[PDB]
């Protein structure tokens, strides 16, 4: 361990002191320095917590500040909660079909905004590659099922962020 | 070390539940969704830790080959070794050497 | 009552005893620390090594007094009276901080060459009437 | 959630015992116990420093300077304070010149300084315009106030009464207001054509307290906006307010980039004002007193201000909760609103006079 | 094969964080529910793969008895056998026989 | 002075706590089983408990040392002294022992004596009946 080496180097240097890796001074230095090692690990993980995309301790605060808990945040998957926070924090954009396709695909879905069929304002959201299964990762709980089945996450998202004047028309393909 | 080092854990293990199925069961993503539970993880972790304890090696986090070292330590503590050349019989005592010669049929 | 320094294989170290570590409440630990830790060499001294580094302690600028003794300057000496005189002087200088206080009354240190290749130092103190009985041990070897 | 000091003591003792087998550092009055306690104290200090390093990642729980830096990075701009000014009507006694920079202090202590020199050639009152030095909300005063003279002038009466008071005194936005604006900005992202975009557009204009946007109001090509100003006594828009809000949504410069932004060119906004639809409850109080009258009225007004939207239906339970929120009264049975009241988008619910 | 071939694993093992608690910690679902984390999975699969590599057996997804084969190979490499009749100790060299006999107190 | 007046000094008190012990095949723990700490202070259970199934159970255990020394902390490991069938010599103490008060000090005894001297008689009153009914352990609300 490097922390025990640092402690041994901090201890005085001379003939009376034995700093060999098998002596009682080393055996006690490891125990003395491991606490500060854990503290340094916590202070280092704060750097990962700095962003909502990877934060684990501060997910609750990053959600309360952003007003996150809503339709686009899935049931219980911590990965999806992180993704929703990291997208809502830096979501600013235009009203174009290209931007809407990009925004929808940034969440993992796949849609294309095709022309109307009955009017002019009623554009068609053709949703391809529909998959309602989300695999349980290593971050989430021990009690969660292997697969979580969630549906209708994209629908209300697009209805919430749709242009004020326009009205969408959703069609599912495979 | 090999146990869970996160802030989420209990210093006393929860007791395992009673038996429910007499036939071997497996996992399945699809047709019922399965969840791990504490029992399977606890059983696997306890098996590894008890193998380590039987070998006598205390668990450490930096090392990863402790299972192989455990198997080798059990091998040395229980069976003779090619490199040792039957030194354990002598180490044991003089009656052990007497009985070894007796079994090898070496009389006076 | 601090930890005691126990010498094994020519190198001292802290030791255990029953539940915790062995403890000492006498001058033995103080003497074995003040004698056998290298203090900073002066600017003009010639180091026994070919290097240019002088020992010491990072806390020498925090503890109001240099820590140990300059006996490490005699790491490689030949059998001449000059080295014996220097060792006597260095031991006196290292242990005079005790006589400055009231913990010892007098110091008598002599240097000699015993059986060929032996730098023998005989240091005899005079503890006062109230001082506690010092610890007692001998250097030991194993393996 | 840093570990407590006792937990740190326990952790250090466990580490010592694990590293030195056969030892028990928990023993009283022992070297290992003392070492464990000292290391636990050091680790507690370190963990507290780590916790302070945290808790400033988000603007909500950050300290003052870090909150200001977060707002400056995110683009929130402060509004600087103003200064009050007005006429003085100072009375002299002969020809004299009031030098520029003279000061008239009011009883409170605020000091108003003349800007430019004035020469007077008569023994009569003269009106001069003075501005405050405080530059804050305390600058503005009432209608006929008195101001003394800090240092005498050659032939000017010390007292000076202002027939028409000073005005134009404001305060710089506080950190709480900056944090609230930043929180609103983050919570409702800017898209340029969204319902939240229209709401924030109708709210940014001065004097407007609340707004609502109905997408696809009268077809697939038009929207609707309805705003309500709560500072004013009326609390319902005027034609001038409506036309100015329409102008603001149609075009306004962005303070950040300096370019003008607004609605798309193909949509029909047609912002309009709501129509009052009052409801008159009948609540029975056991103790009939003016304090309970005021408390119940204020609770009901706030209840509406919180949970009433144009086009929405309010359940009778809301009134019950609002009246039950009061302390002194014993019984609060309501009698008129026994059924759910609903209204169209043009109709805005409002609390009418209560018939005790 | 043995490792994560679900196209969700990184090529380089992330470093293991330092030890936090000295005592063993077990899983529990009921006062805060615990999560496994990456370190536990990495450590368990690393121990199994290290045992496999120590035995000199390359991992293969098709077979599911490679741990037993690994233990048997460790046996056949580092231990005496009953079916060999001490042959392994006598094919090594004459000095091995001399040491074995002088140990067993069989000398001139 | 306390002997004359009637105030008695308070002796040192033990320390009690939970023991988390697991059994093998649902045995019955005797009335006076004993556990030992590493330092050499004895803890005893004065009760009888029958275990229904193999699992961890919490039992109230009081120390045999009157002073404050017999007062452990968190997660302290304790071991049995006399083996018991189907019981593993292990005790965890997830919650530390509490108690361990030494003898009363001079100031505390003086304050108690002054309380005894200065307290007034309490004749039967509608307020005093409430206190008298509420002083009994378990009683939480009273009305007169």
């Amino acid at each position: 361990t490097p922390w025990q080496t640092a402690f041994l180097q901090l201890l005085p240097s001379g003939l009376a002191w034995n700093k060999s890796p098998d002596s009682k001074l080393s055996a006690l230095a490891q125990a003395i320095s491991d606490v500060i090692a854990t503290a340094a690990d916590d202070a280092r993980q704060m750097l990962r917590e700095r962003f909502p995309s990877t934060s684990r301790w501060y997910l609750g605060e990053w959600e309360s500040f952003l007003g996150l808990p809503d339709c686009t945040s899935e049931n219980g998957t911590l990965s999806e909660r992180q993704r929703a926070a990291a997208n809502k924090m830096r979501m600013t954009g235009n009203l174009s079909r290209r931007f809407y396709e990009w925004l929808a695909a940034q969440y993992g879905f796949t849609v294309r905004l095709t022309d109307s069929t009955e009017g002019q304002w009623v554009t068609q959201v053709n949703i391809y590659g529909i998959k309602n299964y989300r695999n349980a990762t290593v971050l989430d709980n021990v009690l969660t099922p292997l697969r979580v089945y969630e549906s209708g996450a994209l629908e209300c998202l697009l209805e919430k962020y749709k242009p004020a004047h326009q009205i969408y028309k959703f069609v599912y393909h495979d | 070390m090999f146990y869970i080092d996160n802030d989420s854990g209990v210093t006393v293990m929860p007791p395992v539940s009673a038996q429910r199925s007499a036939i071997v069961r497996w996992f399945s993503e699809g047709n019922v969704i399965t969840w791990p539970g504490m029992d399977w993880f606890n059983i696997v972790q306890a098996e590894l830790l008890n193998t380590l304890e039987e070998a006598g090696i205390q668990p450490d986090k930096t090392k990863l080959n402790q299972l192989a070292l455990s198997i080798k330590a059990i091998m040395s503590n229980n069976a003779l070794l090619i490199k040792n050349n039957l030194s354990e019989i002598k180490t044991a005592g003089a009656s052990a050497q007497r009985t070894a010669r007796e079994n090898l049929d070496i009389y006076d | 009552t601090d930890l005691a320094i126990i010498w094994t294989n020519g190198r001292g170290d802290i030791a255990q005893d029953g539940i915790d570590m062995l403890t000492d409440d006498s001058l033995t630990t103080d003497v074995t620390i003040s004698l056998f830790t290298d203090r900073r060499a002066l600017d003009s001294d010639t180091l026994p090594d070919g290097s240019d580094d002088r020992r010491g302690w990072w806390g020498d600028s925090y503890r109001d007094r240099p820590i140990g003794s300059r006996l490490w300057l005699l790491s490689r000496e030949k059998a001449t009276p000059d080295t014996l005189e220097r060792a006597r002087g260095y031991a006196e200088e290292a242990l005079e901080w005790l006589k400055t206080a009231g913990r010892v009354s007098a110091i008598n240190v002599r240097a000699e060459q015993l059986h060929q290749g032996w730098l023998y130092l005989y240091i005899a103190l005079t503890l006062p009437d109230g001082s506690v009985i010092p610890y007692e041990f001998k250097a030991a070897f194993n393996g | 959630s840093p570990p407590t000091l006792s937990s740190l003591i326990a952790r250090t003792e466990q580490n010592i015992e694990q590293r030195l087998p056969g030892s028990w550092p928990q023993a009283r009055e022992k070297t290992l116990s003392a070492i464990a306690y000292a290391q636990a104290g050091l680790a507690a200090g370190c963990h507290e420093h780590i916790s302070w390093v945290g808790r400033q990642i988000i603007p909500s729980t950050a300290d003052e300077d870090e909150l200001l830096e977060h707002c400056r990075f995110w683009g929130v701009r402060r509004k600087q304070a103003t200064a009050a000014s007005g006429p003085l009507t100072v009375t002299t006694s002969a020809a004299t010149t009031i030098p520029a920079g003279t000061r008239w202090q009011r009883a409170d202590g605020v000091v108003y300084s003349l800007a430019d020199t004035i020469v007077i050639d008569r023994a009569g009152t003269t009106e001069i315009t003075v501005t405050a030095l405080a530059a804050g909300e305390a600058g503005n005063t009432g209608e006929n106030t008195l101001l003394t003279l800090i240092t005498p002038v050659a032939c000017v009466v010390s007292d000076a009464i202002t027939v028409k008071g000073f005005s134009g005194g404001a305060d710089i936005e506080s950190a709480a207001e900056l944090l609230s604006r930043l929180e609103y900005r983050v919570q409702y992202p800017p898209f340029g054509g969204n319902q939240f975009d229209y709401v924030r557009w109708a709210r940014e204009v001065s004097g407007v307290t609340r707004a609502w946007c109905f997408p696809t109001w009268k077809g697939g090509g038009t929207v609707g906006v309805t705003f309500v100003m709560d500072n004013r006594s009326n609390i319902f828009p005027q034609p001038a307010d409506v036309e100015r809000v329409a102008d603001y949504i149609a075009g306004h410069t962005d303070p950040i980039t300096g370019l003008i932004v607004g609605q798309p060119d193909g949509v029909n906004v047609t912002v309009f004002a709501p129509k009052a639809k009052p409801v008159n409850p009948r609540i029975y109080i056991s103790p009939k007193t003016a304090e309970l009258k005021q408390a119940i009225t204020n609770a009901i007004n706030t209840m509406f201000f919180n949970e009433v939207m144009p086009g929405g239906a309010l359940a009778p339970s809301r009134i019950i909760r609002a009246v039950a929120g009061v302390t002194g009264l014993d019984d609060f049975e309501v009698r008129f609103p026994t059924e759910i009241q609903r209204s169209e988008n043009t109709e805005l619910l409002t609390a009418g006079t209560i018939e005790w």
